[PDB]
């Protein structure tokens, strides 16, 4: 129920959940999911709980060209997780964090079940 | 020495049938004086003036023309109408000398409407292209205000810049860059190429060296990486010049506590 | 004499004007940034105001007053469209009242083959015979011919 | 680069009869004048290589009876600025072939105005090469 | 800026002083009049004579094709007008219009007219429908009428050049000009018009070596140009590019850019003087009579630079020489195969460098565009310069993350993210460089295969091609090599072993890498990988895809063109011209795949 637990709670204000738990540890490294100052800029942080992992997505929909709307996040996995849901940041205007999430429940007693790479497509 | 109220009525007398170029010229001077020390302004007074000034235009007299420009120039942020002027304007433009032309743009630029713009752009193209720099120079400054106003569309024009980019008058060489920078300065990148652009290049109306310095540093400043190969190139050059100021310019900035390369600086310094 | 030559931009008034004035013309758009021009005719010293009438200014075309005394009103003859009704009447009447102190000589332009609808109907419509009034002439022209020009001026240079 | 915050043409007697405020930031005509009082007065009848007021550059040519001023920010190059300061100074001088006085101004008021517009036009220096200029104009 | 450009010595003939040239557009035939007195008409294309005519044997000054009319107009200086119906070369009519040396004809196209200027100090108009009436005579001369050109723009109004140095521009209601202007300080040899309708310039010629530009609407000499090397026999408006063609009384070509106005180039076919010129109105091919002969040159690209994101935006830039300022197109709507479609409007860009390549990033994304010889890569949505440098030749590392370059020497350096890749650093004779999955260096009329990390000569095949397209996943790859074409397999494992073993053949590359599957003898207008399917154009204008042992034409196209893009989802092909009307034909990729798989025994 780490620093990261605080994040479990921070995450908690949302209610579309499909399980969570309490955060166990968080990310050893936040990943910019869109590279350096992109048309849209993403830095992502990943959070682990005893039950679920949430990827909560930190960001500045970059271009003043755009505001992205109808936003949800696809993730597609290789080494297990049960995939509950992909989250839509209802709207994201320029230079601005908003939150989108993607959620999974973490299988623990299987050989090959929580380290995973997930494939992302922004819509 | 002299007073406004009377004058304000009286100026229109030039507008009265009165022929005596001098008289009016003087009267105009005063107005400007009232103005110069400080003067209220306003519309009614203007409007009446608008009809008043306007008739007066069979004047050939060049100097006569001058006077006009000035006055008009006075009206800018508080400007009133343009269409009349169009013809007039056109007249400067087709107008033989070069001269006439520069004043007109100059009033125009705080004051005006998108719209016409298109048209007048063409004229700009021409200005942009002309060999006697001056007018072209005249053109440029206006733009700035137009930038005040906006100037973005001005941006569109980058291309012209290029055709222009070839320069051979020093001051002039200077002027182009100023704009440019503004332009790219909304942009790191190009600039990096720009640098390269100048890189092949030395500079005509120096002045150019100097803005560029601030500039040249300004990327570097944040750690636009390599001081080493680029910067240094600049520096030897900088160093070398009898544009002692330029040398200085570099010198002053490099204020480095450990002495980035403490040594050299001391020569420059000795020299200082 | 401030004599006002009126009509729109696009008329080709201007064409006429310099045709006369300079001998040579210029585009079928009357001016955007005015004409004030001086002409001596019969060595008498004249100011031509040529308006490429264009609306905003048109609205303001009254815009000046002093020293007014003569009208060339260029109207395009063959103009089947903008010529009469409210506009025509309005302009005429307004002008008339405002400067009842100047003769109104209307100029009908590009008559070519006339593509009007009756010389008679119109003149009447304009109340050309509402006359009991200031020196008037109703005058026909197609610009290229200049079908009545010199008289206008001439008859004019009458006192 | 818009150097002239303002430009002033001044008496010995600590007054200004021309100023074109290239840009104003403290309003009024008035407000300029108070400033004069301090500044000019204080300076009056004596100049500097350099002078400063508060991070702003203070520039200008004098005559025994007359004062010339340019203001810019002291945050930048003496030399050019000087060069300019002179450029004006000379140009006019040369132009005039005379030392301006109180006399000069009344002697022809127009020329000032005219002058004023050509080099600098609200703020930046468009025009120059004074001889050139001098020749360049005359009309 | 460089001549990395199309100049083709299109067709040649060495001959005499070929005074006059006149063009048959409607079928690109050309008519030429000689100082011999014989005139000839040629199809240049195969250097073949369409017809020749001995109209006179006195030098024959003037010529026209009357295409509308389907007849060809001719005049020689027997002061008679001889007519042929070009529809044989069957000679229709003759009569004496102008009784003096007849210099020029200008024609109203819209309206059934033939305008003539002649040395008699007369311009006559004659009406062909009236059956060569002298409908009207235009006079206001002071000398021989040397040239007439119709402002065809306003056919209706026209301009005249004389060497008494003056130009009269006329109105019909002026069988005289509207005015005369006092052009030359020499003589006005010639008068010419400004291709665009938008603005208006003439160029007029002199040998005084000064050029004046004029704007009619204002009515100014816009400007007057100097620099020259020898009496300009002629100078002309490039109608394709903004350049100035200068010509001399010695037959010097100098080009000034009609934008840089900098001497771009001088060329010598010292075939002596510019007697005539005539230009493709399609603005690309031009011919001039010289003394030693004549030469015709071909000067064009076939495309703009654009690359399409599969959302559906082909972003191109420019139009033809318009600023780059114009990219975009996500559209918004749907319609029938045959029928036509609407575009969006929101430019971005306004570059300077003039390109001739566009290539997308492998994900469309990063385009690298080259022009003026340097490469600007854009960050596109960004409208950012992704990057720049000067080229010579290129390969994206197909992967979408590196790129290679051929330095204007010829010796390779490659950069991945501005890091040279030297792990790979042959620098052998080349020809061109090819990237893709597998490295090609095309060299020594061979194509030689290389690794991606170290070089390896994987294989060398027989000859050199022109172009490669790789299947998508690389796998089966398509190389375009004139008429002829091949489809191949690349077999990995062999290499892995072989490599491990090391001992190999690489002169040939190693014979233990690739296999030659089959070849189609092929001519390609444009071509496509759909995966490994080669969907292709032929320049015979059938769009065919080679499928199944079969090549089928989905359809045949007007004449052949450019493959807009098939956005697969839609399964349709967007077809593209170069004139910005897009046509689409749906297929359905699956069908192909369905076929692919089943043959493969993936019936199920």
């Amino acid at each position: 129920a780490t620093r990261q637990e605080i994040f479990q709670e921070q995450l908690a204000a949302v209610p579309e959940f499909q399980g969570l738990g309490p955060l166990f540890k968080s990310s050893p490294e936040p990943v910019a999911l869109t590279e350096s100052e992109t048309e849209y800029v993403i830095r992502c942080t990943k959070h682990t709980f005893s039950d679920h992992l949430v990827f909560q997505f930190d960001c500045t929909n970059t271009l003043n060209d755009q505001t992205l709307e109808n936003v949800t996040v696809q993730m597609e996995p290789t080494e297990a997780y049960e995939v509950l849901s992909y989250v839509p940041a209802r709207s994201l205007p320029y230079n601005q964090p908003g939150t989108c999430y993607t959620l999974v429940a973490l299988p623990t007693e299987d050989p090959t079940a929580v380290a995973c790479t997930f494939s992302c497509v922004m819509k | 020495h002299l007073e406004k109220s009377a004058v304000l009525q009286e100026a229109r007398v030039f507008n009265e049938t009165p022929i005596n170029p001098r008289k009016c010229a003087h009267i105009l001077t005063k107005i400007l004086y009232l103005i110069n020390q400080g003067e209220h302004l306003g519309t009614t007074e203007a409007t009446e003036a608008f009809f008043a000034m306007t008739k007066l235009f069979q004047s050939n007299d060049p100097t006569l023309r001058r006077m006009c420009y000035l006055t008009i120039k006075e009206m800018s942020c508080i400007a009133e109408d343009v269409i009349i002027v169009t013809s007039s304007l056109t007249k400067d433009m087709t107008g033989k000398e070069d001269n006439y032309r520069g004043p007109a743009v100059r009033a125009l630029c705080q004051i005006t409407d998108s719209t016409m713009l298109q048209a007048v752009e063409r004229y700009m193209k021409q200005a942009i292209v002309d060999k006697v720099p001056s007018v072209s120079s005249s053109a440029l400054v206006s733009s700035l205000h137009l930038l005040k106003c906006s100037f973005d569309v001005v941006k569109r024009w980058v291309n012209e810049a290029q055709e222009a980019a070839s320069s051979d008058n020093i001051m002039v060489q200077y002027h182009a860059l100023g704009l440019l920078y503004h332009v790219r300065k909304n942009d790191r990148l190009a600039v990096s190429k720009m640098i390269s652009k100048f890189t092949r290049h030395g500079l005509k109306s120096p002045f150019a060296y100097c803005m560029m310095i601030r500039v040249a540093s300004k990327q570097l400043e944040e750690e636009d990486g390599s001081r080493d190969s680029p910067l240094f190139d600049f520096i030897e050059s900088c160093l070398r010049n009898k544009h002692e100021m330029v040398v200085y310019e570099a010198a002053s900035a490099i204020v480095n506590l450990p002495g980035c390369s403490a040594k050299e600086l001391a020569p420059a310094v000795s020299v200082l | 004499m401030r004599i006002l030559m009126v009509g729109l931009d696009g008329a080709g008034k201007t064409t006429v004007l310099y045709k006369l004035k300079l001998g040579e013309v210029i585009t079928t758009i009357p001016t955007i940034g005015f004409n004030v021009e001086t002409v001596q005719y019969k060595n008498i010293s004249f100011t031509v105001w040529d308006v490429g009438g264009q609306d905003r200014i048109r609205s303001l075309w009254r815009h000046y007053y002093r020293n007014t005394e003569g009208v060339i009103f260029v109207v395009d003859s063959n103009d089947r469209s903008r010529i009469g009704e409210a506009r025509e009447v309005m302009q005429r009447m307004l002008n008339e009242d405002e400067l009842r102190n100047a003769a109104w000589l209307v100029f009908a332009n590009k008559q070519d083959l006339p593509e009007a609808m009756s010389a008679a109907e119109i003149t009447e419509k304009l109340g050309l015979h509402s006359i009991r009034n200031r020196p008037w002439f109703i005058q026909a022209t197609c610009a290229t011919s200049g079908e009545g020009l010199y008289e206008g001026l001439e008859w004019l240079s009458n006192s | 680069l818009y150097t002239v915050k303002a430009i002033l043409i001044l008496d010995n007697d600590g007054d200004r009869l021309f100023a074109k405020y290239y840009d104003d930031t403290y309003p009024s005509v008035k407000e300029q004048k108070a400033f004069e009082k301090n500044i000019f007065n204080k300076t009056h009848r004596t100049d500097s290589e350099i002078a400063l007021l508060e991070g702003l550059t203070v520039v200008y040519k004098s005559s025994i009876d007359l004062y010339f001023y340019v203001i810019g920010s002291s945050y930048e190059n003496e030399l050019m600025l000087m060069a300019v300061l002179n450029c004006l100074f000379d140009s006019l001088s040369q132009m005039l072939r005379k030392n301006v006085e109180k006399r000069a101004l009344l002697e022809n008021m127009e020329g000032l105005f005219l002058a004023v517009d050509e080099i600098v036009d609200g703020g930046v220096i468009l025009e120059s090469d004074p001889q050139q200029v001098v020749h360049r104009v005359a009309l | 800026m460089p001549l990395r450009l199309d100049i083709k010595r299109k067709l040649t003939a060495r001959s005499d002083r070929v005074k006059s040239v006149d063009l048959h557009p409607t079928e690109p035939w050309m008519l030429a009049s000689l100082y011999n007195g014989s005139v000839c008409v040629w199809n240049h294309e195969t250097q073949t004579l369409v017809k020749t005519f001995e109209v006179c044997d006195l030098p024959v000054r003037a010529a026209k094709f009357v295409a509308r009319k389907n007849w060809v107009v001719t005049g020689a200086d027997d002061m008679q007008i001889r007519v042929f119906n070009y529809n044989t070369l069957e000679r229709v009519h003759m009569f004496e219009a102008h009784s003096d040396y007849i210099r020029c004809i200008a024609v109203h196209p819209t309206q059934p007219f033939i305008l003539t200027s002649s040395d008699d100090m007369l311009i006559k108009l004659w009406d062909w429908d009236k059956k060569w009436s002298c409908s009207q005579v235009f006079e206001g001369h002071t000398h021989y009428v040397m040239q007439i050109v119709i402002n065809p723009k306003d056919n209706n109004q026209f301009a005249s050049a004389s060497l008494d140095r003056t130009i009269k521009v006329w109105q019909l209601g002026s069988s005289s000009p509207n005015f005369t202007l006092e052009g030359h300080e020499k003589g006005v040899n010639c008068i010419d018009y400004y291709s665009g309708g938008d603005k208006p310039y003439l160029i007029s010629g002199a040998d005084d070596r000064l050029v004046k530009i004029w704007d009619y609407q204002n009515k100014t000499c816009v400007q007057t140009l100097e620099g020259h090397a020898q009496n300009v026999s002629c100078a002309s408006f490039h109608p394709e590019l903004p350049i100035i063609i200068t010509g001399s009384e010695d037959g010097t070509v100098r080009i000034w850019h009609s934008s840089t106005y900098r001497l771009e180039s001088t060329l010598n076919y010292g075939m002596e003087r510019v007697w005539c010129v005539a230009s493709l109105r399609g603005s690309n091919n031009v011919a001039l009579g010289y003394d030693e002969g004549s030469i015709i040159v071909k000067l064009g690209r076939e495309e703009p630079a654009m690359s399409m994101d599969a959302n559906g935006k082909i972003i191109w830039a420019k139009h033809s020489e318009v600023q780059q300022a114009n990219l975009k197109a996500m559209g918004d709507t749907e319609i029938k195969d045959g029928e036509r479609l609407p575009l969006a409007v929101k430019d971005m860009g306004s570059c300077e460098i003039y390109p001739q390549t566009i290539q997308h990033n492998p994900n469309g994304r990063f385009v690298v565009v080259c022009g003026d010889g340097e490469y600007i890569i854009y960050t596109a949505m960004a409208l950012r310069n992704k990057s720049f440098g000067s080229a010579q030749e290129f390969a994206w590392a197909h992967d979408s993350s590196e790129y290679a370059i051929r330095e204007s020497n010829s010796i390779v350096k490659i950069f991945k993210n501005f890091k040279e890749k030297k792990s790979f650093k042959p620098d052998f004779g080349a020809e061109s460089i090819y990237g893709g999955f597998l490295l090609g260096v095309r060299s020594v009329n061979g194509l030689a295969f290389y690794d991606w990390e170290n070089t390896e000569l994987i294989r060398r095949i027989e000859i050199q091609p022109k172009h490669i397209f790789w299947s998508d996943s690389g796998e089966l790859v398509c190389i375009a090599t004139e008429e002829s074409f091949f489809i191949l397999k690349y077999l990995s494992e062999k290499v892995l072993a072989a490599q491990e073993t090391h001992e190999g053949v690489t002169e040939d590359g190693i014979e233990d890498a690739f296999e030659v599957l089959g070849e189609i003898q092929e001519i390609v207008k444009t071509g496509l990988w759909v995966g490994d399917c080669f969907i292709y154009t032929s320049s015979v204008n059938r769009l065919n895809y080679y499928v199944g042992g079969e090549i089928v034409t989905i359809a045949h196209l007007d004449r052949t063109m450019y493959l807009l893009g098939y956005i697969p989802k839609d399964n349709r092909l967007y077809l593209g011209d170069k004139e910005l009307n897009i046509v689409s034909y749906s297929l359905l990729v699956s069908v192909l795949e369905y076929q692919t798989a089943v043959m493969r025994r993936d019936f199920s």
